[PDB]
RNA sequence: UUGACAUUGUGAAGAGACAUAGUUUC
RNA sequence: GAUGGGGAAGCUCCGUUUCAAAGGCCUGAUUUUAUGCAGGCCACCAUCGAAAGGGAAUCCGGUUAAGAUUCCGGAACCUGG
RNA sequence: GUUCUUUGUAAAGUGCCUUCGAAGAGUCGAGUUGUUUGGGAAUGCAGCUCUAAGUGGGUGGUAAAUUCCAUCUAAAGCUAA
RNA sequence: GUUUGACCUCAAAUCAGGUAGGAGUACCCGCUGAACUUAAGCAUAUCAAUAAGCGGAGGAAAAGAAACCAACCGGGAUUGCCUUAGUAACGGCGAGUGAAGCGGCAAAAGCUCAAAUUUGAAAUCUGGUACCUUCGGUGCCCGAGUUGUAAUUUGGAGAGGG
RNA sequence: UCCGUGAAUCAUCGAAUCUUUGAACGCACAUUGCGCCCCUUGGUAUUCCAGGGGGCAUGCCUGUUUGAGCGUCAUAAAAUU
């Protein structure tokens, strides 16, 4: 009962305690998020809308 | 112009400055944990060899077996609490086989009889 | 701007301008501590080459070390076999020294990655180095996709895998055939072709 | 403390050693006289502050859709120039008029090579005591550098006084400081020894 | 227990120095005293001093050193060393001289409030309304005298503003009731539901500042008193069932400044002290100080018009004149004639002696003191 | 152990050059 | 035997009070800086290392299968408040 | 596949003409010692000395000089299989 | 100017927030580094650029987009296999040691900065804090930063003007 | 209750617990040794005592706050009812 009163209070906020963080494993903790994974340059993101990777097929 | 400030020390020390208290934005461990030593955790089973009859009337003794982080002063307050029984003095070993015995000599006025008898052992 | 006209002149070692204010440096530089922080670049333009870009999470160590060679650390100057090997004092270290004062910093801010280093001034004792150091954890660092390459796990403490600059011409890594004995690394090439290939059908 | 001792005894190998003359061109530095009637003339020229920054736009985001106007609504800039490579991207094209410099610049060799330029490219120039008040006068700490390409009408005057104040004061001069080797100072109790050691020689 | 090395238990545990005090709470010296006047925590003695103090016989005050310990909590005393900064940068943004960064600071700060501190000093109406006595007494002497430094007249004008929100309470709901008039101003008493307070307004003369005591202290006093009242008064109308504050009118406050102005409104009587002097109107004379009677005349039934009021500007509605002058003429048959202190006997007593005897200028008994 | 170079600067006087305007070989 | 440091490719080595800014105490009406602390004083340094050295204070009688200067009985004493 | 939002005169691409065209220094290199390599008159790395240039520099498996040509762009960096 | 206030420099905090050590160590990247052994015995050599020692990573690592190879009608990042080839070479030319280019195949993928003024407007960002639809967003604020953060261009080009 | 909130050393596992330890981190350690801070409760309790709960390693980065250093501060003469 404590632990999901603590979770609300701590709802929606940064820096809740780390014992109620995620666990996952001491690389994953580390380990650049998925935004920052993402985030790309601004030249190469010209790069890409102007050529992306097309589809084509070799048939006739 | 220069105004240099008088030192007559020959020896400086490092200046004393503002030494703040920790202001966290987050709590340490997010549940305050609960009591490790409550009273029926100290006190664990009274010793019922025959040996403990002879002080029961001859030294108006009781004797229990006592959980190992315990002491004399949280002993004394936990028989207090939960026979409330005023104690005069507690003695304590350790057992060799690996338990904590404590004597516990009640005051004059009340009985190691009565309490006997309320606790089931006799 | 002011790019070319500290690098042009940089070169210029010998001349009065520098032989003054690089001794002025030096005697500053020994009263300090071995490794001690460096406020500001001393040589911007060429930590700009290296890739310094003044924003939080870079941090300029100037460090020292010892020059000369390398002693072996055995007992009384002792051998215990062949006797070809001649004299203890002329063991030369494979690494350079400008390899050691990455390290010699790299194991102090481990927090740290050690980005890449450089000449700054030298002596008849010491010489000196000034390395470049880059943080990981800091949000500026995490984003700007022309950095945040460093964060992945797999380049921490590059200086002691030889990993940087110096690392990979002290290993001696190049293409050409100059390079054939260790091209792709010298041991792995080695164990290449020290091994007995053994197909099925023996051919 | 060292860092205090290291600090001053800096000071003191900086003036005991043979200074080549190409540094201290260097502390023979403006007057503090004719420095003052600068900052007066700079501080009518401050760039641009953030608030005033954020207002600029906000008054024609008001004008653009709403008048007419390429942002020409708002009227021409009239500030001092005081980026390092600014600077030096606004000389050599030339577009300076004046041009100022700090003498103290930690690695010094920022800087050293500017009055040599501004003497071959024609741009009169000073140098001023204190990188901080450069700052001060453009909202940042230190600046190192300061220049001024343009002028409102009536402001010219007083500038075109300065221009002919400073270059007798400071460039013309200042060719044979290509020559005077600095830095030949003993400390006192040497001052005092070699006096006694040389006025005993000569007298008794 | 390994012997125990005397001068750390008791005596040595319980009290602390001044100067220890003010040691580990790392603040200042005057600001700690702006905190003993805050919580307020009063020094104390040890029953031995001696032992309290290491041997040494010295004068030395000492402070219930769990005080402190309590003290160091205390959010109000981040605020003190946030506005410190405030007077670190401020400095920085006039030496380097830039006024857009300068005065954005001045509407990004916040003063401390005393909203939780009173809240738990007097739980949480009427503790404070036993104390309330004490709090009145320096803001009618702080709004009385002139314009001087360490005061800095922007202070005396709320002094007005609160001192009117107060008289406007009482002369609405009628309760005042044991007037004594000295040489120190005139005491009071109102029995405001309960507890009764006596308070004073002193002569209005501006008399010289004394210039001993501390006036960067008593500020702190003013300030105190200050945001302790307005929660009062905020409930006290609220009780009554009135708004807070009362609006003043301006132009009221250029014609006397007074009980005319600071109109109430709201989202039986006392009987007997209430309701005397009602539907019974009076015109004073004008050398006579309205500012002490008309406020009494108002609190209990009797309304006044001033010729205070007619050299600013009929007289046929009013029922008597108040007059403090040696001779009258030429005076009214259908208007009855006194002096003030026929106001004091009447309230005094509540039982309302005739106007027979003052008269002017016949003879008095000069107050005797209703207590 | 002895020698050279580097660390290592500012100067003067007696021995080689401007061939006897001050930048330097004993 | 750490730290300050200095060596050492490194495991680590050196040294123990040293080439360190190595704390803690008093006064205040710091007399105005107007809502920011002022003035003094004092001048050394982790820790470990003796159940035979150093070291606060308990005795007697009684009692159990087995414990006792430790329980009981009686009579003391030390230390701190 | 369905469906909502579209953004934009916003970016990107392509032709001709004309000016230009920034490109990493105690590095490169050489000598010397030591180690290593099939590398041999020096394959590489490293110590200490010496220390570059800009129609330049590297390399073109024998020591130099002289004249060519061929070919790449050093001393900064990332990157699946 | 015996003052005010920057700035610089270096500290200080049980300060706000992070982060590093240890384990494992088959393979990987380094450094350091033997001898029995075989050469007659042996001080070259050999075992061996190996074993032990030490430092540092990952599911792969490393290398990787020519300061290449060639000398052709020229090829074109790196890796790996088959060849080349026990060959050219090295060595008390003794014992022994010992490559790479081309060819075929697997797999195939290209790229970024430094160094050109945005100068008519640092256009860039950390943090605090508030709401938010929260691997983040937006506002406000201390900041950072011109001793240079974004946009623009990395030689195959490219920039500016028309 | 057997017509189920349901056996089990069952399976599965996302929620918790996690003694003293240990890179081991308040100081130590051949010891269940010795502190310091904060909060709360109790014992007659302003002091005394006890319990409970939470804290206190080093290096380094970013930031905040508080600092310290003649490092940078220094220039004008002259003269009348």
């Amino acid at each position: 009962q404590q632990r999901e009163a603590v979770r609300q209070l701590y709802k929606g906020k940064k820096y809740q305690p780390k014992d109620l963080r995620a666990k996952k494993t001491r690389a994953l903790r580390r380990a650049l998020t998925k935004f920052e994974a993402s985030q790309v340059t601004e030249k190469q993101r010209k790069k890409q809308i102007a050529f992306p990777q097309r589809k084509y097929a070799i048939k006739a | 112009k220069k105004a240099l400030k008088v030192r007559t020390s020959a020896t400086f020390r490092l200046p004393k400055t503002l030494k703040l208290a920790r202001a966290p934005k987050y709590a340490s461990k997010a549940v305050p944990h609960y009591n490790r030593l409550d009273s029926y955790k100290v006190i664990e089973q009274p010793i019922t060899s025959e040996t403990a009859m002879k002080k029961v009337e001859d030294g108006n003794i009781l004797v229990f077996q006592v959980s190992m982080k315990a002491n004399k002063y949280q002993i004394k307050k936990a028989v207090k609490e939960l026979y409330e029984v005023d104690v005069l003095k507690v003695n304590t070993l350790v057992r060799p086989n690996g338990t904590k015995k404590a004597y516990v000599r009640l005051t004059a006025d009340y009985d190691a009889l009565d309490i006997a008898n309320r606790i089931g052992y006799i | 701007g002011a790019y070319k006209y500290l690098e042009e002149l940089q070169r210029k070692k010998q001349s009065d301008v520098l032989r003054f204010l690089q001794r002025v440096r030096v005697w500053e530089y020994r009263q300090k501590n071995v490794i001690h922080r460096a406020a500001r670049p001393t040589r911007p333009d060429k930590a700009r080459r290296l890739g310094y870009k003044a924003k939080q999470g870079f941090v300029i160590y100037r460090v020292r070390v010892r020059r000369g060679n390398r002693k072996r650390p055995v007992p009384k100057g002792a051998t215990y076999g062949k006797p070809t090997n001649q004299g203890v004092n002329e063991l030369k270290y494979q690494r350079s020294l400008r390899a050691t004062a990455e390290e010699r910093v790299g194991r102090r801010a481990a927090n740290l990655r050690v980005l890449n280093s450089y000449w700054v001034n030298q002596d008849s004792t010491y010489k000196y180095f000034e390395v470049i150091l880059v943080d990981p954890q800091h949000k500026a660092i995490r984003r700007d996709a022309r950095y945040n390459w460093i964060c992945d796990p797999v380049h921490k403490h590059r200086e002691a895998r030889g990993l940087t600059a110096t690392g990979k011409k002290s290993r001696g890594i190049n293409k050409g055939h100059k390079f054939n004995n260790t091209k792709a690394g010298r041991r792995k090439t080695w164990k290449r072709q020290n091994t007995l290939s053994l197909w099925r059908y023996r051919k | 403390p060292e860092y205090v001792r290291v600090q001053r005894q800096k000071k003191i190998l900086s003036i005991r050693l043979k200074v080549p003359p190409t540094i201290a061109q260097f502390q023979y530095t403006l007057d503090r006289n004719t420095a003052a009637e600068t900052f007066k003339l700079f501080n009518k020229y401050r760039p641009e502050t953030a608030a005033e920054k954020k207002e600029r736009l906000t008054k024609e985001a008001a004008a653009v859709a709403e008048g007419k106007s390429k942002q020409d609504a708002s009227p021409k800039p009239y500030a001092v120039k005081y980026g390092l490579n600014h600077v030096v991207a606004l000389i050599e094209n030339k577009k300076a008029k004046l041009v100022l410099i700090a003498n103290d610049v930690d690695p010094i060799e920022l800087v050293v090579f500017l009055p040599a330029l501004c003497k071959k490219m024609g741009v009169p120039y000073a140098i001023v005591k204190g990188k901080a008040r450069l700052g001060t006068l453009v909202n940042q700490k230190t600046s190192a550098v300061a220049a001024l390409t343009e002028v409102r009408a009536e402001d010219e005057a007083a500038l075109a006084k300065l221009v002919s104040t400073i270059d007798a004061n400071f460039a013309d001069k200042y060719d044979e400081v290509k020559k005077h080797w600095g830095g030949g100072i003993l400390g006192n109790k040497a001052q005092a020894k070699m006096d006694k050691r040389a006025k005993n020689s000569d007298s008794a | 227990m390994r012997i125990k090395k005397k001068n750390t238990r008791g005596n040595a545990r319980n009290f602390i120095t001044r100067s220890q005090a003010v040691r580990k709470l790392q603040v200042s010296l005057a600001d700690f005293r702006r905190l003993c006047i805050f919580k307020g925590i009063y020094p104390r003695e040890p029953r031995n001093k001696k032992k309290a103090n290491k041997g040494s016989t010295a004068p030395t005050t000492f402070y219930y050193a769990k005080d402190i310990q309590y003290l160091m909590h205390e959010p109000v005393l981040a605020k003190f060393r946030e506005h410190k900064t405030f007077a670190r940068k401020l400095t920085r943004a006039l030496g380097r001289g830039e006024v857009s960064s300068a005065k954005r600071l001045e509407e990004n700060r916040d003063s401390y409030t005393l909203d939780h501190i009173i809240k738990e000093r007097y739980p949480s109406f009427p503790d404070a309304i036993r104390d309330i006595d004490d709090a009145l007494n320096m803001l009618f002497l702080f709004s009385n005298l002139p314009s001087t430094n360490q005061v800095s007249s922007k202070i005396i004008n709320d002094a007005q503003k609160i001192c009117n929100q107060w008289l406007a309470y009482v002369a609405k709901e009628r309760l005042v009731r044991k007037v004594f008039v000295s040489i120190k101003g005139v005491y009071y008493q109102a029995n405001i539901k309960g507890e009764e307070v006596r308070w004073l307004v002193p002569f209005k003369f501006p008399e010289n500042i004394p210039s001993d005591v501390d006036f960067r202290i008593m500020l702190t006093f003013l300030e105190f008193y200050s945001t302790l009242l307005h929660f009062v008064l905020y409930k006290l109308y609220t009780d009554s069932g009135l708004i807070y504050p009362p609006k003043l009118d301006l132009k009221k406050d250029k014609i006397i400044s007074g009980l005319s102005s600071y109109i109430l409104e709201s989202r039986k009587y006392d009987s007997p002290v209430a309701s005397l002097f009602s539907a019974f109107v009076f015109y004073v004379s004008r050398e006579v100080p309205i500012d002490i009677l008309e406020f009494l005349i108002l609190s209990c039934g009797g309304n006044v018009i001033s010729e205070a009021a007619m050299d600013q500007i009929d007289m046929s509605k009013v029922t008597h004149q108040i007059v403090d002058r040696p001779v009258l003429k030429n005076k009214v048959a259908g208007r009855t004639y006194i002096q003030p202190q026929w106001i004091f006997d009447c309230i005094n007593k509540g039982e309302l002696v005739p106007a027979n005897k003052y008269l002017p200028g016949e003879a008095l008994p000069p107050h005797l003191s209703p207590w």
